[PDB]
């Protein structure tokens, strides 16, 4: 969309923008927060055979179009709550989603000058490691981590252990 | 002849010790040029001339 | 060996204090003060050059109980400078010193000068610990800060605040001593939701 890629004319803290409960005051943005809410409502009710089409959709459709930081945070806000379901019931897809997260982080670190939100991204990745993946993602992550810019590498250095 | 100049510098320091050991002859001291104590490579006493 | 440790430590404190006690130009103040500290560090290095790995920590508990048993703050700061150069030169693993410093039960908040000098030294030597050790140190420092009352005296507050700079240094995001997720996990394990 123009609201995630080109115009951050409303560039309000995206962790407000993707909070749907903003609908309390009449400040819901658009399909951004609305499709985030409906996607969570649909995937919350989905069987695991229906959720398991998410990794293909990430690594085949979303990964060639995530270019800026708002799209990366939107994909994190979109998929991140269901790693509990994947880690409980089907563990291939949690690993594939972890690799897809690091790949999108690589594309946004390359195709952008600087990140304003490197700290929530880094804390999300540490939370995903220490809660869900652990150390199944070792060899394939370090190629991605070594290609990042210095500040992100400085905060992400503890991933490799 | 040209090896007199390495010697003269060696004869400075020797003479210096003479001028110290004549100095402290009336006070109650014991002078020495070598002190065999341990440490010697960590203490600044190792890092002296 | 315990007696040997006692002898070396006693003689170092007494000697360095007394020769410096009379200021007959004995010293040149700038980095020669650093050299007298090097002198205590070398005396500590000789003492350490004689010990096994498994015996590496009970001697350190003896060192810290001997430092905390002192009363003169100049004596305490001189032995803390000795411990600082003993860590800095690479002789001592910089996790055992910090743990035995904080978990020493003589470290109470009423010993305010001991509190200040101890947490000053831990601020000096915490930068080399690995991150899991930094996490356990964060936990024990928070539990040490938790024993202070709601009200303390108005003079002891600045010397009490020396632990706050260690806490601010650990939870600083640019220094990156540990992953910040570990820091908020230890904090929220100690201050759960609803607790100030």
């Amino acid at each position: 969309s123009p609201s995630l890629t080109s115009e951050t004319e409303w560039v309000g803290y995206p962790f407000r923008l993707f909070d749907f409960t903003a609908c309390h005051q009449s400040y819901s943005e658009m399909s951004c927060s609305y499709t985030l809410a409906l996607a969570h409502a649909v995937w919350h009710h989905s069987s695991i055979g229906q959720l398991s089409l998410i990794p293909k959709f990430l690594t085949e459709v979303l990964l060639p179009i995530v270019k800026t930081e708002f799209q990366l945070l939107y994909v994190y806000h979109l998929v991140g709550p269901f790693l509990q379901r994947f880690q409980q019931e089907r563990t291939r897809c949690m690993i594939e989603i972890g690799v897809a997260f690091y790949d999108m982080l690589l594309n946004v670190d390359q195709c952008s000058t600087h990140l304003n939100y490197m700290d929530p991204i880094c804390d999300f990745l540490y939370h995903m490691k220490y809660m869900f993946t652990g150390d199944s993602v070792k060899e394939q992550v370090e190629k991605i981590i070594c290609n990042l810019k210095p500040a992100l590498k400085l905060r992400l250095r503890f991933i490799t252990h | 002849m040209k090896r007199i100049i390495p010697w003269i510098q060696q004869l400075k320091f020797w003479l210096g010790q003479q001028r110290c050991k004549q100095s402290i002859k009336h006070l109650p001291t014991i002078s020495s040029e070598t002190l065999q104590l341990s440490n010697y490579s960590t203490h600044p006493i190792g890092n002296l001339s | 060996m315990e007696t040997q440790l006692q002898s070396i430590f006693e003689e170092v404190v007494k000697t360095e204090v007394i020769e410096e006690a009379f200021p007959g130009m004995f010293m040149d103040t700038p980095e020669d003060e650093k050299t007298k500290l090097i002198s205590c560090l070398g005396a500590f290095r000789q003492f350490w050059g004689g010990l096994s790995q498994e015996s590496h920590e009970q001697c350190i508990q003896w060192i810290v109980k001997f430092i905390h048993g002192q009363h003169s703050p100049k004596r305490i700061s001189f032995l803390y400078d000795c411990l600082a150069m003993a860590v800095e030169t690479g002789l001592l693993p910089p996790r055992l010193v910090c743990e035995s410093l904080i978990n020493s039960d003589t470290l109470e908040w009423e010993r305010t000068q001991l509190w200040a000098l101890t947490f000053k030294l831990v601020r000096k030597i915490i930068g080399g610990v690995d991150y899991k050790g930094v996490r356990d140190l964060l936990k024990v420092i928070l539990e040490k800060i938790l024993t202070i009352p709601n009200t303390v005296s108005s003079a002891v507050v600045q010397q009490l605040l020396a632990a706050r700079e260690v806490i601010a240094y650990i939870l600083e995001r640019n220094a990156c001593l540990l992953p910040a997720y570990f820091a908020v996990t230890e904090i929220r394990k100690l201050y759960p939701e609803g607790k100030l």
